[PDB]
């Protein structure tokens, strides 16, 4: 197409702040943040909002629709504040302590009212058009992007949340619905489909997701930066829109990843998002680069050489009716070696050798391949590679080994997939009565024994000689990616007992069996000593991290008034040319930035301390709900928030042993 | 990150004290230039006076 | 001069705070009308730089 | 190399024009920019002063042209021949220059030349050291300045200096059939010369003001010659000198003028522009954000319906449809000229000629008051009790002229006047706080014409609380109507704020009674 | 005081307006409606709000 | 401004340099191309469909093609050389000449002037007459193209003859009358017009750097005219030719590229050119001719492009009818549909067949030096796209080499380029290439990073220390000792047993004048870092099979301004986004210093060089330190010890206590 309009602002734009809001409520406009920690708003002139902070979020919406006015929200790692800019007056001006990562703006599950919806470190929020606390929930890491998608077609939106724990989950008001593990911290998700959202990590990945499969995927270099659906062909469906950080903007459709659009910027892309600016009753498409050029948008040869390339398939079969006999197999084995490592060794039942092996696998390996190298002196049948995934997630290695002969300068490659499961590591073990660890759960589970061994083998690496009997059984296992000790105790009631002294390992061993047994609600009797004196401790240092940062921040106020003042006095002295009085302040000045200097190392010290107990204490909460699966998952976050609300913290540990 | 704000804020507060001390100086050297203008144009209005 | 806090820099003209004509009213600045009951919260206007707040 | 002309002759392949100034104004060509390939396709040489706008018709053979050079006259281009009627035609290669610029023939300007240039002013004598030739561009900045003195031979007279003409264009393809020139120069004088009697017909000075561009795009199809003023009015002050009309009707002052024969597309500053029709109603009216430098339309395919390029102040262009909004990008410093730049027989090229040097063609019933009750019962408390009310105001102000009478005398006395036959008038302002104050005594002769020879300042104080260093000094001269400041530097001395008054005697040598007196309540300390 | 300081008239105006549903007929509210009103400089407010003081009060010398 | 649009014709195999040729038949003219499976075809493209001619039997790679005639006739036979010998056809499948001339590997180019033959070989040059011998030349280095001036606008025939050491020797007979300097290694040439110049001759050629000019080759001496040294446009010259498209009246010139750019050229200037036209193609183009083969009466620019596709650029618009609402897109549409049907049919099948009862390619691959840089340029081409490159070791679109480094290439790419930087030392570099062929087979490359920009001459006023090797020598094994030492030096051993090379580092400017005979070698050398090296690698091939106290000096002048430069890119970067967050108020109208305001407008420059500046500073203290420690080593002494308070000078960089400890300790 042509760029129906094209602008160009001096000022930089941080990339995914940006937002399009008709704040004078019928006429839209541009707010984007800025370095300093300013926000921009262009009317059609540029004017200036001072956050005088660092902005992280940056949205517009209804927030009351008692009014047609857009709302410009703007978050900041301890703050929110939404701001009616045509009557310059705040809507509330909210103080988080967890963080903004991410904002949406819009009407969740059985809710009558547009919530702002944030998500800090490990929790998330919602306020109304005056701020009141009407959504709060834990999540497993801190939330780096936040939709609103209806996925289950009941009219009712839920959040979509994605986590720096490479997962995307999906909230209902207050209960958690689905869980796909995707391969990277997730930076952008968009609706605009039922039930269909398109995704974006850091690996460069952008893709689509269904209820919980993906349409497709495609990963490049110059990771997206945002990514918005919108109809650029108007075929009446959707495409994700997408900006990337070379400049691109590749407007693809939601079937199979094809490109449509293509246009290209000269720095990287900001934001792109939908906005009648031209007011012709439709709306538009605005990319912004990071540079600040604005444009907006309204709304074949290649086959020939797949039958070239179908040709010389059918010359070289042709030919045929660096050689290697055609029945030779590559055949894989898994195994855990300890003096630290799952190795998977392949061979081929022939004198030919494997010149190199190249593993292809999302999250396991840094980058996305591991090729190992045998030196020209070390080639011989079967290779073994060594493996540490760093969690337990069932990955899928795209083995591709380089079979050959010893001198050759072209070989074949052969193609196999083998799938590492969820808990590769821990090589299974005989049981120690001295080291056992003393942290428990107990649940009740329906029957059949023997679907619970299944499940053991569907979900773990058992040798061959195992064999289990319908009796009450323990079975243990070593971790490896610490020496710790898990213990999984069936007992002949139906019972079990989880006896890992690891709660993340507790959690996700009763979510697979619930899982697995198709079980909409648990409840556990659960114990962690030694994860609950340190989590009381925490506790109890967040009041007095309170306290420091208040005297600190008051003393700052203070040196920072008599550095106002002492900036107008010198100013006064030097307008009459008394220099040993302008000379004295400006030595006071300097001793005053010197003593403030020191108080800004020590508070931001403090202050990062403080962060990391608040993070401690919502995924404290967040593993107490996780352990429990359904309507008690909730239950039990609401209730170990009011009784932190309240610090009543033995009523916290209470509810989180066995409530 | 202070992101060096403090170097520029040493680099001008010496800038400032330099110009200062230069200023002080300027000051006392045209006082003294000062007071010898005025011994000459004594003499001058003497010598025009005789 | 020295503190700024206002979120807008130039706010629409009507919603911020930074009758008869200087002919009949006498005036303090500019504009500014002379008031009745000076209060000690009085501000009356507001300096541009420092210098001319201090000259 | 800053340029001035900007215009498409075309119809020859797509022949466009560039008027480029060189050392003294000098065309070395006016150069054929060749927009798609930026070659030279014809030069144009031989033109001593910046011209500005060509000019075309339908039976021209495309070649020759008109280029109004802002300098000394006009030159008629036709096929290098600028012919002209009597004071027009100035010897198109520069004759101010070469009865001089022979002795600079050796190399460029450079001062290492030119001071080996001593012999060359006088081994050859092409005038006598005249005053119109002597010091054109390149000689010798201080020796030779002293020799003009003492020759001073005589100059010459011609048109004085243009920016934009009017011509015909009826008996345009012979260049002698010509009748009426109407030309406009920088003292607003369109001179109307006409070359059937080598005469001048008339001169249009109404405006009295400085045109910018003179004529909407050289002509109107309906002769409404559209001359510009430089104070925020635009005249339609007609062809061959009719009578005004005058739209005053703009904000403040138009920057650039084109128009598409419909319409006027004037600038103005403050922040739009204004399309006015042939009698002075205003059609449409378009806002930009920032002033706008040169505007220009397109060729018509409707009445007047394609694209305007109007550039900014601040470096920026902006394109419109006049409803519909299309860029805002930054690509010129500074602008001449937008013309076409059609080349290929396509729609529309665009050109864009900035003056940093480079030539872009980038593409993207009354208030009468009301009495209450309360008028009505004090009017008719005056009625009936009038007599008390004057005899008491009148003992009142008896009382008052004595009280005020009292107060003068007493002022007198002590001298507190800062305003008191000897003439004078004082008064002391402090500023800073701090414990340094600077107290600058204005003081003022106020007479016809007569100084004030013996003057002394005294200040009282209380030397417990403030230390002033010189507190008597004599005071210059005073010239009567020039207000001399005369400051010093109080400082306090108390640790805890006292503030007490300080007065100043200005008073005579001779005698002992102050001439004249103020008080200043120094403010706080503010101390440390 | 909070919201003047931050320069924000129009919801000083709704907080005092708030107070006032909650208080009916304070005098101190009124006055300071009254006294934004006139930093804003349209009296045809402040008059009307110092003519509600003095419905109120009578003696306000402010007002 | 000139628009040209993409219109594709008939695709055929894969192509080597200059392989295609247009038939001079007022209509459209004939396209003539040949396969490396040796089948020449040619085709007309009367409508739409390519209606072939004498599609022959397949041989030999054909390695050239060229169009000729005896007199002064329209030329029309063309000649092809496929593996050893010379075959030639009419205008039609007729065979006529076949001339054997035997000899050992393969034709590399080869020129028709009426029955005058000139062709090249690895490194011989001959001229023939009608299937006789008459001139026998053997050059030092190999042949990259050979061409003779017109012999009937002049009267002589001077074959010129382009070296890949950037050499033009323009001979007569057999011996070289003088040889024209020229930029980068020579890759195409010819004369700049139909006749070869107005003015008498004028040979036009274009280098593998990315290079063009119009050497005039007088009796004596050549005139340079003028060279079109690029910047942005890298990328080797493999074809150039002469035809007017733009229309004015004088030829204009359409160059090709080696990264798809086809360029054209035009004389607005009546004597040097600037450019029109550009446009990338995704591969690499092999050929370039003018005139027009589809829809006569526009003229049109015919492109080879290696993997075959014989695509056009006219100058004819697309959009023929619209109304309400073109059909040939419905037309080819349909044509692929069935053909990819019945393929899909055929090769499942065979595929069933194949895998119940259970392909070699070529890759034109190019590890140049930039010299700009000191990182080599590894560029690899397939006919098909690829599916994943190795790169093991001892506008590219595809993915993270993180992992020994793989490559994918996304979507349905041929070439693939990636930079390679190596240190002055650490000689011993494999990559294997997988195309998306149905077998998916892989083809290995075995690429040498050696122990230099080799060029004609040095500067003998440096301090040289020279360096003597003595004894039992043949004279072939010190040159493929020399060759495993050096990166731009040919294989077979120069003739006379006394050869001299003058080469030149690139990081910076230290020559390496080398010198050796029969038994004897003299190293001179402007750095002791290039003498060490030498001295260690040369010891290392023996047991398989003096300084000027001045250059230490020198070499550290040398250095100085880099390192200064990188100190001040550091302490620039440092306070720019500290002064940017300054900048974003008040406008800085008044305020800023001007020091820091020199860098406020330059910041993006010094940003992104920001970017690059770790390796240089990395590398240049690597390079001092190895200098260091070689020139105490020559001395005899072991000071391994001591580089951490080098390291911590260099930290500091006080430039005369640095020489100071360098004299010192």
């Amino acid at each position: 197409l042509q760029p129906v309009f094209t602008l160009k602002l001096r000022h930089k734009i941080s990339p995914r702040m940006v937002a399009v809001g008709r704040y004078d409520g019928t006429h839209p406009c541009l707010a984007a943040a800025t370095q300093a920690g300013k926000v921009f708003i262009h009317n059609p002139d540029v004017s200036l909002l001072n956050i005088n902070q660092t902005v992280s979020c940056l949205t517009a919406g209804v927030l009351n629709p008692e009014l047609g006015y857009d709302a410009l929200l703007v978050g900041t790692q301890t703050n929110l504040l939404a701001y009616d800019v045509y009557n310059n007056s705040d809507l509330f001006y909210r103080e988080v302590a967890d963080g903004a990562s991410a904002i949406v703006l819009g009407t969740l599950g059985d809710i009558t009212s547009p919530l702002a919806i944030i998500g800090g470190n490990c929790a998330l929020q919602g306020f109304n058009h005056e701020g009141n606390d009407l959504f709060w929930t834990v999540t497993g890491d801190n939330v780096h992007s936040l939709a609103l998608c209806d996925f289950d077609g009941d009219g009712k939106k839920e959040l979509l949340v994605g986590s720096e724990d490479f997962d995307i989950r999906v909230f209902k008001e207050d209960e958690i619905v689905a869980e796909m593990s995707e391969t990277e911290i997730i930076t952008s998700l968009c609706p605009m489909y039922g039930s269909r959202f398109g995704y974006a990590l850091s690996n460069g990945t952008v893709g689509v997701y269904d209820k919980t499969a993906r349409y497709w995927r495609i990963k490049s270099k110059n990771q997206a930066m945002s990514i918005h659906a919108f109809d650029l062909n108007s075929d009446g469906v959707c495409e994700l829109i997408t900006g990337w950080s070379n400049g691109k903007v590749d407007a693809r459709s939601d079937r199979t990843g094809e490109v449509i659009f293509k246009d290209n910027f000269s720095s990287a892309i900001a934001g792109v998002v939908e906005g009648d600016y031209r007011m012709e009753g439709c709306q538009q498409l605005i990319c912004c680069s990071v540079d600040g050029e604005i444009r907006g948008y309204l709304p074949i040869r290649e086959l020939s050489q797949k039958k070239q390339n179908l040709l010389l398939e059918l010359r070289n079969y042709e030919e045929n009716a660096g050689v290697i006999p055609a029945n030779t197999k590559h055949h894989t084995a898994l195994s855990v070696s300890l003096g630290a490592h799952a190795e998977l060794c392949i061979s081929t039942s022939n004198d030919t050798i494997i010149r190199a092996v190249l593993i292809f696998a999302e999250g396991v390996f840094a980058g996305e391949s591991h090729v190992v190298h045998p030196s020209v002196h070390h080639l011989s049948s079967s290779v073994r590679i060594p493996i540490t995934p760093p969690k337990d997630i069932p990955v899928d290695l795209h083995l591709k080994t380089f079979v050959g002969y010893r001198s050759s300068t072209q070989f074949h490659v052969f193609e196999l997939t083998r799938q590492l499961p969820r808990f590769s590591m821990y090589a299974l073990t005989s049981p120690d009565p001295a080291s056992e660890p003393l942290s428990y759960v107990n649940f009740i589970i329906a029957e059949r024994a023997q679907r619970v061994v299944m499940w053991l083998n569907q979900n773990f690496l058992l040798p061959e000689d195992t064999n289990i009997q319908n009796a009450p059984f323990q079975v243990c296992f070593t971790s490896l990616r610490n020496g710790g000790q898990l213990y999984i105790k069936i007992k002949l009631s139906g019972e079990i007992t989880v006896n890992t002294d690891d709660i993340d390992l507790a959690g996700d061993i009763i979510q697979s069996m619930a899982s697995f047994f198709a079980i909409e609600d648990l409840q556990v009797e659960a114990d962690f000593p030694v994860y609950f004196e340190e989590l009381r401790k925490v506790l109890v240092k967040v009041d007095e991290y309170h306290s420091v940062h208040q005297k600190l921040s008051a003393d700052m106020a203070d040196n920072s008034n008599l550095i106002r003042s002492l900036l107008v006095q010198a100013e006064d002295a030097r307008l009459m040319r008394d220099m040993k009085t302008m000379k004295n302040r400006y030595k006071e000045l300097y001793d005053l930035n010197k003593d403030l200097l020191n108080g800004y190392k020590i508070r931001c010290n403090n202050h990062t301390e403080l962060l990391g107990s608040l993070k401690a204490v919502n995924q404290a909460i967040q593993r107490a709900g996780h352990l429990r699966v359904g309507k008690p998952k909730n239950q039990v976050i609401t209730a170990c928030r009011d009784a932190i609300r309240s610090n009543n913290i033995n009523m916290l540990f209470r509810i989180m042993r066995v409530g | 990150p202070l992101q060096h704000l403090d170097t520029l804020l040493d680099g001008t507060y010496k800038q400032v004290i330099a110009l200062a001390d230069a200023v002080e100086e300027n000051q006392d050297n045209l006082f003294q230039s000062f007071t010898r203008l005025k011994s000459a144009t004594h003499l001058v209005i003497l010598l025009i006076g005789l | 001069i020295l503190d700024e806090n206002a979120i807008a820099q130039v706010p629409r003209p009507g919603t911020s705070l930074k009758g008869p004509s200087p002919a009949v009213r006498p005036v303090t600045q500019a504009g500014r009308p002379i008031t009745g009951f000076l209060r000690p919260s009085t501000q009356s206007g507001r300096p541009g730089t420092i210098e001319q707040a201090i000259k | 190399a800053c340029l001035a002309l900007a215009d498409f002759h075309g119809d020859g392949e797509y022949k466009l024009a560039m008027g480029d100034l060189g050392p003294d104004g000098r065309q070395p060509r006016l150069k054929v920019l060749k927009g798609h390939t930026l070659v030279s396709q014809k030069p144009l040489p031989d033109l001593p002063a910046a011209a500005v706008t060509f000019l075309m018709a339908s039976h021209e053979p495309r070649t020759p042209a008109l280029a109004i050079a802002s300098g000394p006259c006009v030159y008629v281009y036709k096929n290098l021949k600028p012919y002209f009627k009597f004071s027009l035609p100035s010897l198109p290669t520069n004759p101010l220059e070469q009865d001089l610029w022979n002795q600079a023939k050796e190399d460029q300007i450079d001062p290492l030349t030119l001071k080996e240039m001593l012999e060359g002013i006088r081994e050859k004598a092409e005038v006598p050291l005249s005053v119109q030739s002597l010091r054109f561009l390149p000689l010798e900045l201080s020796e030779m300045e002293a020799f003009v003195n003492q020759h001073k031979s005589k100059s010459i007279r011609r048109q004085t200096v243009i920016t934009t003409m009017t011509t015909l264009k009826k008996n345009l393809a012979d260049e002698d059939a010509v009748s009426c020139l109407v030309l406009g120069t920088e003292n607003k004088e369109l001179l109307v010369l006409d070359p059937e009697a080598f005469t001048i017909l008339a001169k249009m000075s109404l405006p009295s003001v400085p045109a910018f561009l003179e004529a909407s795009g050289q002509f109107d199809v309906e002769f409404r010659l559209a001359a510009a003023c430089r104070n925020g009015s635009i005249y339609i002050l007609r062809r061959d000198s009719k009578r005004p009309k005058y739209c005053i009707e703009l904000g403040a002052q138009p920057v650039g003028l084109v128009g598409v024969h419909k319409v006027l597309v004037v600038g103005s500053n403050q922040d739009s522009l204004h399309g006015f029709t042939y009698k002075g109603k205003r059609l449409w009216t378009v806002q930009m954000p920032a002033a706008i430098l040169a505007m220009n339309l397109l060729e018509q395919h409707s009445r007047g319906l394609q694209a305007v390029m109007a550039a900014l102040a601040n470096e920026e262009v902006r394109i419109y449809h006049d409803k519909v909004l299309l860029n805002v990008i930054r690509t010129p410093e500074a602008v001449t000229s937008l013309c076409f730049g059609r080349y290929g027989r396509e729609d529309n090229t665009l050109i864009m000629t900035t003056l940093g040097g480079g030539l872009i063609i980038k593409i993207l019933k009354l208030n009468v008051p009301r009495k209450t009750r309360l008028y009505v019962d004090q009017t008719l408390r005056e009625r009936e009790a009038g007599t008390a009310m004057h005899r008491t105001f009148q003992a009142d102000l008896y009382l008052l002229r004595l009280r005020a009478a009292r107060a003068y005398v007493q002022a007198l006395e002590s001298s507190l006047s800062p305003v008191s036959r000897e003439p004078l008038k004082l008064h002391a302002v402090v500023q800073g706080l701090g414990p340094t104050f600077k107290l600058t005594l204005h003081l003022q002769n106020t007479s016809t014409a007569r100084p004030i020879l013996g003057l002394v300042v005294c200040f009282l104080y209380n030397e417990v609380l403030y230390a002033l260093p010189r507190a008597f000094f004599k005071v210059p001269l005073l010239v009567p109507g020039l207000n001399y400041p005369l400051e010093t530097f109080v400082k306090s001395l108390s640790d805890k704020g006292i503030s007490d008054i300080i007065k100043v005697l200005v008073l005579r040598e001779g005698q002992s009674t102050p001439l004249l007196s103020a008080h200043i309540n120094m403010p706080m300390s503010e101390g440390l | 005081k909070v919201y003047i300081s931050l320069d924000q008239p129009l919801t000083a105006l709704n907080l005092f307006k708030q107070g006032l549903d909650k208080f009916p007929g304070e005098v101190t509210l009124l006055c300071g409606i009254a006294r934004i009103y006139e930093e804003m400089n349209n009296i045809s407010s402040a008059t009307e709000y110092y003519k509600e003081v003095l419905k109120q009060d009578n003696t306000h010398v402010e007002a | 401004d000139l628009n040209l649009n993409r219109a594709d014709y008939l695709q055929v195999g894969v192509t080597s340099q200059k392989t295609m040729k247009l038939l001079p038949a007022r209509a459209t003219q004939k396209v003539v191309v040949g396969d490396h499976d040796g089948i020449v075809m040619c085709f007309g493209m009367k409508k739409g469909e390519a209606v072939t001619v004498f599609k022959t039997l397949p041989g030999q790679k054909i390695a050239r093609l060229e169009l000729g005639g005896a007199l002064n006739t329209p030329q029309e036979k063309i000649f092809i050389a496929a593996g050893s010998e010379i075959r030639g056809f009419t205008k039609r499948g007729k065979q006529f000449l076949s001339f054997e001339t035997n000899l050992t590997e393969s034709i590399k180019a080869m020129h028709i002037s009426g029955s005058d033959l000139f062709l090249s070989a690895s490194y011989i040059y001959n001229h023939y007459c009608d299937c006789k011998d008459q001139h026998y030349y053997l050059s030092g280095d190999k042949i990259n193209d050979v061409i003779c001036l017109p012999v009937e606008r002049l009267l002589r025939e001077v074959p010129v003859l382009a070296c890949q050491d950037r050499v033009l020797r323009v001979l007569q007979g057999s011996d070289v009358t003088y040889e024209i300097e020229v930029p980068g290694p020579p890759t195409v040439l010819a004369l700049h017009n139909g006749n070869g110049g107005d003015s008498g001759e004028d040979l036009l050629f274009g280098t593998s750097d990315g290079k063009l000019g119009l050497i005039q080759i007088t009796t004596s001496k050549p005139i340079h005219k003028w060279e079109i040294r690029n910047e942005k446009k890298r990328g080797g010259i493999l074809c150039v030719d002469s035809f007017d498209i733009v229309g004015d009246g004088v030829k204009d010139l359409l160059v090709g590229r080696d990264d798809g750019m086809v360029e054209v050229y035009g004389f607005d200037n009546a004597n040097e050119p600037v450019l029109r036209f550009d446009h990338t193609l995704s591969e690499s183009v092999t050929s370039i001719q003018g005139g027009c083969v589809g829809k006569d009466g526009y003229d049109e620019i015919v492109v080879s492009t290696y993997s075959g596709w014989i695509t056009g650029l006219t100058t004819e618009p697309v959009h023929k009818e619209s109304g309400p609402g073109n059909q040939e897109m419905q037309n080819k549409i349909s044509s692929l549909r069935s053909e990819l049907e019945q393929l899909q049919y055929k090769v499942l099948q065979e595929r069933e067949k194949y895998q119940q009862s259970s392909p070699s390619f070529s890759v034109n691959d190019k590890f140049t030096l930039n010299k700009d840089d000191a990182s080599y340029s590894l560029i690899l081409e397939v006919q098909t796209a690829i599916d994943n490159v190795l790169i093991q070791s001892d506008k590219n679109s595809a993915v993270v080499s993180f992992s020994l480094a793989t490559y994918r290439c996304q979507a349905n790419t041929t070439r693939l380029e990636l930079k390679i930087r190596s240190i002055e030392g650490q000689y011993g570099l494999q990559a294997y290439v997988t195309p998306r062929i149905q077998p998916k087979t892989c083809q290995v490359r075995q690429y040498h990073i050696k122990p230099h920009q080799r060029t004609h001459f040095i500067d003998h006023d440096r301090p040289m220390n020279t360096l003597t090797l003595t004894g039992q020598f043949s004279f072939s094994e010190l040159h493929s000792w020399v060759v495993f030492c050096m990166p731009e030096v040919p294989e077979k051993p120069p003739a006379g047993e006394c050869v001299t090379f003058y080469f030149q580092n690139t990081f910076l400017d230290t020559q390496l004048e080398s010198t050796y005979r029969k038994g004897e070698g003299v190293f001179k050398s402007d750095n002791i870092s290039t003498i060490s090296i030498l001295k260690d690698v040369l010891s290392k091939e023996a047991t398989k099979r003096e300084i000027n106290e001045v250059s230490v000096k020198h070499t550290l002048k040398l250095i100085h301004p880099k390192l200064e430069y990188q100190l001040l890119l550091a302490k620039k970067v440092q306070l720019i986004d500290a002064l940017k967050e300054l900048q974003v108020h008040e406008g800085n109208t008044n305020f800023l210093i001007p020091e820091y305001r020199c860098i406020l407008e330059e910041a993006d420059h010094l940003q992104e060089e920001y970017k690059k500046q770790p390796a240089h500073l990395e590398r240049l203290y690597g390079m001092i330190t190895d200098l260091f420690i070689d020139k105490f080593k020559f001395k005899g002494t072991n000071v391994k010890t001591k580089v951490p308070l080098l390291l911590e000078i260099l930290d500091s960089y006080d430039q005369n206590a640095l020489i100071a400890f360098f004299d010192a300790a």
